[PDB]
């Protein structure tokens, strides 16, 4: 019934964000015949929303060392990143930032005409004891947007076989290995089954799993689900980052350079409470920690606004100059959705969801891995990368400025990977005849349903669920009450409801399809949270307040009884769903801690983490 | 010329400014030199904003070239008629001056 | 206490053989709404006709994908408040003078390549060093950036300008030219001349007549008509 | 891989010969000032390069001499409201075009692009040409 277009290329790369354009022309550069299927015209990815800035260790304020980028950013993840693929990013990172400003990347300058470098979250010099670090490298306060535009006019160079607005479905599995991908093509309503010997799969994340997330409205890991679906696991889902400072209503972020820059929390009595939780970060402890401190401020009765729901961010006290110069984005942002004029009134804000940690496990090569029997095993031809990916450099929560890296990083880092690996040209694995038509039938089920409850109600109800049961806070009663919750709409979505007949432009249909995507993502967020009895980052157990690792790592290790995998939680969590069911499935895989060279780069053991 | 977009666009001012300043030269010094001039730069200003209508809104090769050849006749019929008019009758200058004495 | 505002959108389905394009009316209850056009869109895709179609994504006014034409102008859906006057009823259109895949949906293939066609990425005589250390550009030479680089490439300048109208196949439109604009005047661009040289004929730059619609839309406050002025000066005085 | 003018042709092939109509402009889109004052700029443009053409064929054409069609208005004894009434029309379009070609010519400059600038320019320039054309048509 629907017409089916075969390609064959060297790789295609599914998503077209920043690590999807890197991972993308990179190829090309290395002389691959590329394809870059995406869902959204390059510009439009939510990169392009991206503020803050981007971490390398370039040393334009003052004298850096990118190790010390390494051990804030392995503190930061609660020992839940792999230190080896941490190491790979911070030590590239100087090399990834000089290359985006050689492409023409519109850095912000200082007085002797580098790259300025802002003070972020959890970010110090001499190996944290040496105070704030400035190494968030930035254009204003609109770095995403000027790295997705730089990256999109780079990649206007090569020979890359662009497929704007194509939504993948699933990918092509056989015997194990990954040979493509299927695509639903959005202006003309084609099927198009991409062959290919290598897949990247650089999707963006899910926040919109949530009710309120600075997240775009086309942030529905797809890519994650595609994976779920085809049987692989998706790694650590439970860790959802919090910012603190989305804006309160509509959720817009406004990016912690404003506390970089000198901005400071203020509750509902004046009281800069972070000096109170992090005496020595104060507002730039990490996010996970700030995210809970904002959050018991307000549960407590000390919220603003006339809900006493909110707190607020003041910027008045600094110079309107600094403010324009280094803030110009959120200074409109704040007028346009909250009325607020930063120079005289302060922002409501409340922490939000932002980012994932977990996603597609993968190693620092950017290869998607599985774990059989105690052992990673690489998928053959597939690769992932960016805030889809796991790599994972983030663990249980991440610095602020290390996605836009991460993104450069292990785009860069799957390209050379497969150049390595495999040469242009070698034949192009082939296919069954009918291969991915199961995704055709579930999309043609979905195009002419006409069941009770319409797509809209249905994601409404996944995302209250989540808001109420997986926020900042989280205790096993709430947890398991939203399992039952949300395994239960899982079962109702065979009842689901479109009106939108067509097949040209059906974002009837392309929106039902991303929720079946946030669904998978949500169960598995929710269960691997309800079974991971501990606190570690962003996740945090009020019946399990601690954080269990292989050892007590507050006292002595001298003749400690080491706890066995079983009965500990520095581990990464892996998840499978059955898709017919929803049945989630739980295994585990250890933690890697070894870095890429102990003589260049120390490991760094477990600590006790605080701000 | 390789420069020849970017030549036009300046003559086309050069001449708007002559234009400009020859309202007050015939206010000031009416005579055959303005008179003259007037019909040099009132045909010129004028083919080359007619052209640039012709440019704007006809499309196709033909019609194109229909438009730009018949705005070239009525170009050159006006400033042969205007020359006519300065030598032949008492000139563009005499003239306005007569006609707002009515 | 209800507020019932009254919206009229463009309709048109490809799909569907022998449609022709209507103008649907939706009322929806300010009140259980949120403050922006976009927010009213979505409310009537969720709750009253999920067959309206658009395209968004950022809901912050930096993607630039809910480009189109409500009350009469060329604005992102977004970041445009809702007339709260009960007695007008809003009119919504797709980007003027476009070809339309499906209701609010218009083919911007054209503006993109035409986009492509200045080649917007920094080029250097020398990029046998790209990678190697980072270009210097004093803080002055940067701020000539300031008002060029926030173009988020939504096209309501372009589809505003009656010139881009007419002749859209060959006019590149004020935000394509803009951009030319910010690499041509880039301290660290090496092609300055050659970008010049590019629009040396009739359509590319000089179907601009500052008919000032441009600036007037523009969601982000930028200038583009500015910038072809300042464009038009440099193709004046500039010797090869 | 495709080109840009390889993705221009691609986009006019099949747009053309497609069922797709053109959205709305002209009857949809919002007046303005300026543009209502950047189209009067070509009418009055356009109106006093034909009247300019039309003059010069009467001139080659007619029968006769210039002071003889002068001698004839002034016999008819025209009121002086209807003498002015017609010196106020052929007077507005030269004036206005002459002080809006002036404000172009200051746009080429770079100068006044402020869109609140080009807004105080614009009623700048209809002020003074209403003034110019009532000073001259008095005359
Ligand atoms: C939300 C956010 C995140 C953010 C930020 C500000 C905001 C508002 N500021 C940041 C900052 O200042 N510094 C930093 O390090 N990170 C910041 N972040 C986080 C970061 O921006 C994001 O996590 C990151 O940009 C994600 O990039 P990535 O390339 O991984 O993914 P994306 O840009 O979201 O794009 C997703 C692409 O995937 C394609 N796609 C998705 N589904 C499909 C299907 N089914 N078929 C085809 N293509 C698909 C989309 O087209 C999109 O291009
Ligand atoms: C549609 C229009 C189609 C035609 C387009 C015309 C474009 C060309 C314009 C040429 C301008 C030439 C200016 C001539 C200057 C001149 O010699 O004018 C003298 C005239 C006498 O004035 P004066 O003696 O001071 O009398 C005062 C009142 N008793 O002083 C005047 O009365 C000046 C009157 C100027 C009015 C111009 C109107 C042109 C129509
Ligand atoms: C007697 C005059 C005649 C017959 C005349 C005729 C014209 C015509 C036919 C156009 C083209 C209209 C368009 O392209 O939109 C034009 C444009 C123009 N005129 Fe005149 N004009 C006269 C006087 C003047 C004066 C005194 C000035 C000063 C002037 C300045 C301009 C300018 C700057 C333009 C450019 C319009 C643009 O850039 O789009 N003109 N004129
Ligand atoms: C012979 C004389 C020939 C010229 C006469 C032209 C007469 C037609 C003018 C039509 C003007 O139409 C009207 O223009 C004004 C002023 O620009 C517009 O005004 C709008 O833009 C201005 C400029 O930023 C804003 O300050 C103002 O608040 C807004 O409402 C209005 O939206 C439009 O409805
Ligand atoms: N200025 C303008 C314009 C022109 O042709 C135009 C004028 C002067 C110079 C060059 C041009 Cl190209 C036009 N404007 C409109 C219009 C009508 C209704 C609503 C919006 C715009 C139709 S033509
Ligand atoms: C000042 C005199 C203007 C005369 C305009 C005449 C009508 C033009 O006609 C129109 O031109 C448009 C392009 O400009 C085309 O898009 C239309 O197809 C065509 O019908
Ligand atoms: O998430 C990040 O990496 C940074 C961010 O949102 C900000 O700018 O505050
Ligand atoms: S100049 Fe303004 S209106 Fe035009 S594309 Fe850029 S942001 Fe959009
Ligand atoms: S509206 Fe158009 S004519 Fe020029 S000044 Fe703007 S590009
Ligand atoms: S949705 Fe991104 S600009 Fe409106
Ligand atoms: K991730």
């Amino acid at each position: 019934q629907y017409p089916v277009v075969d390609h064959e290329f060297d790789a295609v790369v599914v998503g077209a964000g920043g690590a999807g354009l890197r991972a993308a022309f990179g190829l090309s550069e290395a002389g691959f015949n590329t394809a870059c299927v995406t869902k959204l015209f390059p510009t439009r990815s939510h990169t392009v929303a991206a503020q803050g800035g981007i971490n390398a260790a370039l040393g334009n304020m003052e004298d850096d060392n990118w190790r010390w980028h390494f051990y804030d950013t392995v503190k930061g993840s609660d020992w839940l990143g792999d230190q080896d693929a941490i190491h790979y990013m911070t030590e590239q990172a100087p090399a990834a930032v000089i290359e985006l400003e050689n492409y023409g990347m519109p850095f912000s300058r200082t007085e002797e005409g580098k790259i300025y470098q802002r003070a972020f979250g959890g970010q110090s010099l001499q190996f944290g004891k040496g105070g704030q670090a400035h190494r968030c490298c930035c254009v204003a306060d609109r770095t995403g947007h000027s790295l997705l535009h730089t990256l999109y006019g780079r990649s206007l160079r090569y020979d890359t076989s662009y497929f704007v607005e194509y939504f993948a479905l699933d990918l092509l599995m056989e015997n194990g290995e990954c040979r493509g991908v299927i695509a639903l093509c959005i202006e003309d309503g084609t099927i198009h089954r991409f062959r290919a010997k290598n897949t990247v799969i650089a999707t963006g994340g899910y926040g919109r799993t949530y009710f309120s997330c600075t997240s775009a409205h086309t942030s529905t890991g797809d890519g994650t689900a595609m994976v779920t679906r085809a049987g692989l696991p998706c790694q650590d889902l439970e860790f959802v980052q919090f910012h603190p400072t989305g804006i309160y209503g509509a959720g817009c972020l406004i990016t912690e350079g404003c506390r970089g820059e000198g901005g400071i929390l203020i509750n509902s009595q004046g009281e800069r409470f972070m000096e109170r939780y992090a005496p020595v970060a104060k507002d730039l402890a990490s996010r996970d920690v700030v995210s809970r401190s904002m959050t018991i401020e307000i549960r407590e009765g000390r919220g603003c606004g006339p809900e006493k729901d909110h707190v607020y961010l003041q910027l008045h006290h600094l110079p309107p100059q600094q403010l324009a110069t280094r803030l110009p984005g959120i200074s409109e942002t704040a007028m346009i959705f909250a009325g607020v004029d930063v120079t005289k009134e302060p922002i409501p804000v409340l922490p939000t969801v932002h980012y994932n940690m977990g996603g597609i496990p993968t190693n620092y090569k950017g290869q998607v891995i599985t774990h059989v029997n105690g052992e990673d095993k690489v998928v053959p031809g597939l690769y992932a990368c960016g805030e889809a990916a796991s790599a994972s450099v983030h663990g249980a929560n991440r610095l602020g400025a290390n996605s836009l890296l991460d993104l450069v990083v292990f785009g860069r880092a799957c390209a050379l990977t497969i150049a390595e690996t495999c040469k242009p040209g070698e034949p192009v694995p082939s296919i069954k005849p009918n291969a991915g038509e199961e995704s055709v039938a579930n999309l043609d089920k979905l195009r002419f349903a006409d069941g009770t409850i319409r797509t809209s109600e249905a994601r409404l109800n996944m995302q209250k669920t989540m808001q109420s049961h997986a926020a900042v806070f989280r205790t096993g009663s709430i947890l398991q009450e939203g399992c039952e919750k949300l395994s239960q709409i899982y079962r109702d979505l065979a009842h689901l409801k479109t009106f939108d007949r067509g097949i040209v432009w059906n974002t009837d249909l392309v929106e039902t399809l991303e929720l079946q995507n946030l669904m998978l993502c949500a169960l598995q967020t929710i269960y691997g949270a309800e079974a991971r009895k501990e606190s570690r980052g962003a996740h945090a157990r009020e019946d399990y307040k601690l954080r269990i690792d292989e050892f007590d790592y507050s006292k002595p290790l001298q003749g400690q009884q080491k706890r066995p995998f079983e009965e500990h939680w520095r581990k990464h969590t892996l998840s499978y769903v059955d898709v017919k069911s929803g049945k989630v499935t739980l295994k585990y895989r250890p933690v890697i801690d070894r870095t890429l060279n102990e003589e260049d780069c120390s490991s760094v053991p477990p600590a006790i983490r605080s701000y | 010329s390789s420069k020849a977009a970017s030549l036009h666009w300046t003559s086309e001012r050069a001449v708007s400014a002559l234009l400009l300043g020859l309202l007050p030269a015939a206010y000031l010094y009416p005579g055959p030199a303005v008179d003259y001039s007037l019909a040099a730069a009132l045909t010129l200003h004028g083919h080359w904003g007619l052209g640039q209508v012709i440019t704007d809104y006809v499309h196709g090769d033909t019609p194109i070239k229909v438009a730009n050849t018949g705005l070239y006749v009525l170009s050159a019929i006006t400033f042969t008629g205007l020359c006519y008019f300065n030598y032949y009758d008492v000139g563009i200058c005499k003239a306005v001056a007569m006609l707002w004495s009515i | 206490t209800s507020r019932i505002k009254k919206f009229s959108i463009y309709r048109w389905d490809p799909d569907k053989p022998g449609d022709k394009p209507r103008m649907q009316t939706y009322e929806v209850d300010l009140n259980k709404c949120g403050p922006m056009v976009l927010d009213a869109l979505i409310k009537i895709k969720n709750e009253l006709d999920s067959t309206l179609t658009f395209r968004r994504s950022c809901r912050e006014g930096i993607c630039g994908s809910c480009a189109m034409n409500i009350a009469g102008g060329n604005t992102l859906a977004c970041t445009k408040k809702i007339d709260p006057d009960l007695s007008k009823t809003t009119k919504i259109y797709p980007l003027p003078h476009m070809y339309v895949v499906k209701d609010l949906v218009p083919d911007l293939s054209n503006f993109y390549a035409q986009y492509k066609s200045i080649e917007p990425y920094l080029k250097k005589k020398d990029e046998s060093k790209q990678g190697k250390e980072q270009y210097l550009q004093s803080i002055e030479d940067r701020q000539k950036l300031d008002g060029l680089y926030e173009c988020i490439l939504c096209a309501c300048c372009s589809t505003s300008c009656p010139s881009y109208w007419w002749n859209g196949d060959k006019y590149l439109g004020p935000a394509v030219l803009m951009q030319a604009y910010r690499w041509m005047i880039d301290s660290r661009d090496d092609y300055t001349e050659e970008r010049l040289a590019q629009l040396q004929d009739p359509f590319s730059l000089y179907r601009c007549h500052t008919i000032m619609n441009c600036t007037r839309t523009c969601p982000k406050g930028l200038n583009p008509g500015k910038a072809i002025a300042e464009i038009k000066k440099m193709m004046a005085t500039y010797k090869e | 891989a495709t080109t840009a003018k390889e993705e221009m042709a691609r986009f006019w092939e099949k747009n053309t010969k497609s069922s797709r109509p053109l959205s709305p402009h002209i009857s949809i889109y919002k007046w303005s000032l300026p543009m209502a004052m950047s189209i009067t700029h070509r009418g009055t443009g356009v109106a006093l390069s034909l009247g300019v053409s039309l003059f010069s064929l009467a001139a080659l054409l007619l029968p006769e001499q210039f002071p003889h069609y002068v001698a004839v208005v002034k016999s008819l004894s025209l009121s002086p409201a209807l003498i002015y009434s017609a010196k106020f029309a052929l007077v507005f379009p030269l004036s206005y075009h002459t002080w809006n070609g002036i404000r172009h010519l200051v746009w080429d400059m770079g100068k006044g692009f402020k869109l609140s600038q080009v807004e105080q320019s614009g009623v700048v320039v209809l002020i003074l040409t209403l003034l110019s054309s009532a000073a001259i048509a008095a005359m």
